[PDB]
């Protein structure tokens, strides 16, 4: 059942019993202003399930959902929009989610849903698959992310990133249907008149909501001859168009439509006023007419006589000009002004086609008539030899608008004979198009050149078309290490601009960081009638002279096993040419002789060799710090002015990694490993500087053993000689000897240097007290204590 | 003056139970006649005296 | 032998032998990246400071310097007199004779082997010690040196209360001149004062660097009136620096200096004298334009307060530029010519300039033209404010195409400039000069603020555009200021980071919450300043736009307790006597009141940046929702038809303390009073520990050491134990033999009390004798008398 032509559901729950009846909503559908004064008590309406157009929720308090209200609504075509959309809802409290499951395919609008917090489910729910222009919705202001996360009781396909559940509550899913197609309950392309779903796959009468017409049960796609197409959805009779109250103060049959007026020169016939026969809007109180939205433009076909005004301002969205040319395009003559300010999707006032005569009479201020302003993505006026153009008076205006040429004004200007009407000032040239112009002369480099910092361009003198005009240049400049590059108009690396003025004229470029694609370009700037053209030029590129390397950092090092040395390290911060390789070289380190020099088993202690928010700086601290990086810097710059070519050393080539072993050392030593990076340049250039580090070779432990039995021998006053090898290969370096013994516990602690080792071959204690003895030794290398080793036996009788 | 939200709830504490008028369309010409608020109470001030002329009878 | 200027030498060894002559260094003294056996006896003192780096291959210092001795650094380096860096196989600092480092500190860093050091005093041969700098050197368990006696000793010291001797490398030692009076000379001879380092006794004539100053062979502390002082060291004659190789260095207050100091300029008759004068000396700076771009274009004109010609500013970007571009170019008084600034954008204001006050345009521009701005994107303000007397006397101004500068500031200039009548009509083209700026505006107040020692809450009006939805968003900025001539054009140059914090607020979720805010992260008793300027999105333009900022406002956090004083340290002048030496705090955190000193006895044994890019997105949003909603109401409503003791340090950082016992131990503290402490409380701690080491007077025993005939042939050595030993003693030795001590008795008091005495038994008979140093607190000095303990038949 059908209803029309809208529903104004305001104040007054009860109300709401207006739907009471029928399930195709003609017109539009209002609820507005509802207080939850009055207590919810689910009243359901489901036999609707289509409406023709906008569908408008505002200020409901006391709805929770919209399944409970709307089970069955599924398609809604959107003939005349509401402000560019289609279905919009503000500024309701109480509302949980969107029990909408039943759609599945809107026409023509957006979706526009702000400022309620009070709800979630948002980002599951895929509507690309229902609509096309996705970029002209608007879902902003509801509750934030992070204080939703919400997961269905569905199937899961890629939301532009990843897939997961799209289900429109905490109780039902997001239908779809497979890659068959129309569609069906369950997965089946229908008969291809359909829309939404149908009951039974392939019917001209089963289908829930068939699109592309609506006659008597049926489905078609084009209306028979005794039938006209009425609203875009359905066929009609003579009769009952006849029938119809306008109450506009019996449509016009036209074009096979029953269309209420008609276009200019269309009379009602004579005694067939419901025929219109061949043989102009706007009011005298407004005296403009702004143009923002389809709806504010909309209401305006059909139209070619216009008077008042054309303000016109649009903000974003899609091509908007293709439906703007659908409807404007049979304006001819306006009688005010034309005025354009901040609009973004205007890429190009072609829509206005069939626009010839401009008369201008009430102008604006200094009595203006063709005004423009600020609008940004505007690059092209539709002025072209095509659409002459006749402005009878008034006078025109430009600023800031970016995109346009500096020259389409000038052949407007040219078309509407208005060339000496205006000053400099009245049609700017400072700040128009500059972001991108359109074409000029070319001009040709002389030649380049090239050291490891400074450079020197020349191009090819430049003749103007008149000499006394000052022909000056520019020259647009920056590093680029791609092409992925403009060179239309500093801090995040934008441009850097130069001037300059019988020699050839060239610049000098100067401290520039070595081995960088710099991009060069110059520009004529004039120095004076719009009799100007400037000249661009080509993008060059230039790479810097290669220069010597920067040492390596990183430095750091041990030992996975004696002789075995792992290091890595750092690629330079300015390897300044194409890297080469880098280079290693190493010394032994001769152990400190004062070890050796003064012996320590004496000493009371013994050496060990380890082995292998944002809080606003303020000022004072900024202070030091620049003076620390000052002094720093002052150091390093005598270090930077050093070249280098590429106990001995023993060198290395590594070239890949930044880290390598080391082989065929001796064990548990001290070595030093200077590195240095090598660009592919050096063969002339020179190899880079130096940055050292120190590293200790691993234990060895296992070699601070006697090397053999440990004997004992007597002699006179009891002075028991030890003999006992040293071990040859000390771990690092021997120092004493821990020598245990006694009677029957080695309780007793005997100390024995180096240079009595040296001066007798072991040790010898003096004048000892007879019985049964025994004795053990341990040694005392440099990683740490030697090993208690046999107890070998002596008995000195009593 | 009076503009945003500051208005529609304005209105609800001048009309309360009473509700709104509106000018409820019949025939369904395809046009009419829309001056409206914003730009009476949101460019002027206005005064609580105006404002029944948009709450319902 | 003098030698000079400067020494430079590099990767040349064989370069060295650029020293083989003179004998003392009139400069500087640099040593880098050398690639044997070199010796240079010649050089005795320095004057500027001394550079070692990166020379490998070097054995030690003093082998390359056996007779550095002073080195009197009246020209620092970064403040600094003498700097090491990263000398691999340098095993340990060969300079054993300097003396009297007069001005610098020490900056030794990351060597491999610099060892013996910490057995190096500095309070000897500097004065400010506590300024050096040690890192990354041996680590101090891993080299453990030795010095020169193994068997004995040079002489051990205390410094940070512990013992060691004092050696340079392990055969030379450090030699202290003890208190015989106080200049000295080997063996310990008294030098004529005057004299510093060496003496070869009370010399004038013989001694190696006169202190203080040098003259003929002769140590003076002030030449005579026709010998004028010279480099911090010598004197000349009045024809010597004339005659010596822009003129040469002028006379002034009995120097031959290069330059004459600020305050003065020369007077031209006897063009080597210079006069002060009142002004800040007019210097003067061929062609009349002088183009600027960046930093560097300026230099050429940094101080000459005059230039013949004109002004071409031209700059389009660069770093914080404001500040050095004043730095360079503030000076200037007063410029002949026209002035002209054109396409630059970078700047904001032009307050750079500081003392333009007569601007006399002798060379007009076209038409007259004196004061030409052109086509600046981004100038807001100038300097023409209500603190120039400013004066232009010919050529009219011009202003063309410069949006971010309103009408209403340009139009106070000519009533401030006196060249009102003197411009034409069509010049201030109200078109475009002054289009987007904003300079009409509603005035912000404040409500009420509290000042916690660290945190600030500051709370403001509510404001109420004539429309309530266009976005309030308050953007607060603070900074920084010890003073009050301040305004809001100092670093906002496009780049703005240099003298505004600035932080974010967002509108109040309530409908009536009061919008303040919280500071943290502060600087107790540091005077900012703050204000708040109200973001509106929109075109609240009735003719332009309104927007709303306060007035500026200062604050300063409560006060707090200062932290700990700096640098305890303290020698004895004297036994029974001490002084110290301690550093002023670092955060007074308000006025200083005085220093508290005790002493006592010891024991024995959230980001907030705001992404721009954001930021005027946001704007559109709220404001794309502004005119949505508009049609929302436009078209749904419808018209019917151990005891210890205190003091008072009130003013300087130096106390003695009398009254102790020697060598007794003493912790010293020193806590420092702001003055607040009355009621809120004192500086926390800094500890430190120093004996006043002793006097041998009593080390030995003074009382009579007396033997004894005793049973089995033994001998009992009585001596009563001192009463006051020096200290007291650790163990006796007492030297015994016939009537020569033959050998030595080794007596602790754990061997000696419950003795009291000393006994030798098993002797053989015939007569002996002996004699003790009891090792004592004070060490064995004084001998005892030689005791007799003759045992014969």
């Amino acid at each position: 059942e059908i209803c029309g032509p809208g529903i104004d559901i305001r104040n007054d729950y009860q109300q709401l019993k207006r739907l009471e009846n029928c399930t195709v909503i003609e017109g539009f559908l209002h609820i507005l202003l509802i207080s939850k004064a009055e207590d919810y008590r689910s009243y359901r309406f489901p036999k609707l399930t289509v409406i023709t157009e906008y569908l408008l929720l505002f200020r409901v308090a006391g709805l929770e959902s919209l399944g409970d209200l709307f089970p069955n609504l599924t398609v809604i075509r959107g003939w005349k929009l509401f402000y560019n959309y289609a279905l919009v809802i503000f500024e309701m409290t109480n509302l949980k989610d969107i029990g909408l499951y039943n759609l599945r395919n809107i026409t023509r609008g957006a979706i526009r849903i702000e400022k309620n917090a009070d709800l979630c489910y948002l980002s599951t729910i895929d509507w690309s698959l229902i609509l096309d222009a996705v970029s002209n919705n608007y879902i902003v202001g509801n509750k934030p992310p992070k204080e939703c996360g919400d997961l269905c009781p569905c199937e899961k396909t890629t939301i532009n990133n990843e897939y997961n559940y799209r289900c429109w509550t905490t109780n039902r899913c997001q239908k779809m249907c497979p890659s068959v197609c129309a569609c069906t309950e369950n997965n089946e392309c229908c008969h291809p008149e359909c829309l939404g779903s149908c009951h039974t796959p392939d019917d001209n009468t089963t289908c829930v909501a068939c699109r592309h017409y609506y006659y008597k049960g049926v489905c078609v796609p084009a209306c028979p001859p005794g039938t006209y197409r009425f609203e875009g959805w359905r066929c009609v009779d003579r009769d009952f168009c006849a029938n119809i109250p306008n109450a506009e103060s019996g449509f016009v049959i036209h074009d096979d439509e029953c269309m209420q007026e008609c276009p200019s020169g269309f009379i009602r016939n004579s005694t067939q006023s419901m025929y219109c026969i061949p043989c102009v809007c706007g009011d005298e109180e407004k005296k403009t007419k702004t143009i923002d939205s389809v709806t504010s433009a909309q209401m305006l076909q059909g139209c070619t006589i216009l008077k008042g005004n054309l303000l016109i301002n649009i903000r974003r969205g899609n091509n908007i000009a293709s439906e703007l040319e659908n409807f404007m395009g049979l304006i001819e003559v306006v009688t005010g002004y034309v005025k354009i300010r901040h609009s973004h999707a205007l890429v190009s006032l072609s829509f206005l086609k069939n626009l010839r005569l401009i008369l201008g009479e009430e102008q604006l201020e200094g009595n203006y008539s063709f005004y423009v302003l600020d609008n940004q993505n505007l690059q092209q006026l539709w002025d072209w030899n095509h659409r002459n153009l006749t402005v009878r008076s008034g006078k025109m205006y430009f600023a800031f608008n970016p995109k346009l040429c500096v020259s389409e004004i000038y052949r407007m200007e040219e078309v509407t004979g208005t060339k000496g009407r205006q000053s400099k000032g009245d049609i700017n040239t400072r700040n128009n198009g500059e972001r991108a112009s359109c074409e000029s002369d070319v001009l040709r480099f002389t030649s380049t050149t090239t050291w490891k910092n400074r450079i020197i361009i020349t191009w090819h003198r430049y003749r103007p078309p008149d000499y006394r005009d000052l022909i000056s240049f520019t020259v647009y400049y920056k590093e680029a290490p791609f092409k992925n590059v403009t060179e239309y108009d500093c801090g995040s690396n934008s441009w850097n601009m130069v001037d300059v003025d019988e020699g050839e004229p060239g610049i000098l470029l100067h401290g520039l960081k070595p081995w960088t694609q710099y991009a060069v370009y110059v520009k004529a700037v004039t120095l004076t009638n719009d009799h100007i053209r400037g000249a661009k030029s080509e993008i060059l590129y230039i790479r810097t002279n290669a220069s010597v390397p920067s040492i390596p950092l990183d430095v750091l090092s041990a030992s996975n096993s004696s002789s075995q040395l792992i290091v890595k390290w750092n690629p330079p911060t300015l390897p300044n040419g194409n890297l080469s390789y880098y280079i290693v070289r190493w010394q032994r380190q001769p152990q400190d002789g004062y070890l050796y020099r003064h012996n320590y088993c004496s000493k009371d202690k013994i050496p060990i060799r380890k082995y292998a928010c944002a809080c606003p700086k303020t000022e004072a601290e900024k202070q030091a710090e620049k003076e620390e990086a000052e002094y720093r810097k002052v150091f390093e710059n005598f270090l930077h002015n050093s070249i280098f070519v590429p106990y001995p050393f023993f060198e290395s080539r590594v070239d890949n990694k930044e880290r390598t072993v080391i082989s065929n050392l001796r064990p548990f030593t001290l070595y030093r490993i200077d590195i240095h990076s090598c660009n592919h340049e050096a063969e002339k250039l020179g190899c880079s500087a130096s940055n050292f580090v120190f590293a200790r070779t691993m234990p060895a432990e296992g070699a601070d053993d006697i090397p053999g039995p440990v004997t004992w021998e007597p002699r006179p006053e009891n002075s028991i000689f030890l003999k006992w090898p040293e071990p040859e290969n000390p771990n690092g370096l021997i120092l004493m000897y821990e020598i245990k013994y006694g009677s029957q516990v080695e309780d007793q602690r005997e100390c024995v240097s180096r240079q009595e080792y040296r001066k007798y071959g072991g040790a010898k204690l003096n004048r000892l007290n007879p019985g049964n003895y025994t004795a053990r030794i341990q040694a005392t290398s440099l990683s740490g204590n030697g090993s208690w080793t046999d107890p070998v036996f002596f008995y000195v009788p009593a | 003056t009076l503009c945003g939200a500051e208005l529609v709830d304005a209105l609800q504490f001048v009309c309360g139970d009473r509700g709104f008028y509106f000018n409820k369309p019949t025939g369904y010409g395809s046009s009419s006649r829309r001056t409206g608020i914003v730009d009476e109470c949101c460019f002027r001030s206005c005064d609580l005296r105006r404002l029944e002329m948009y709450c319902a009878p």
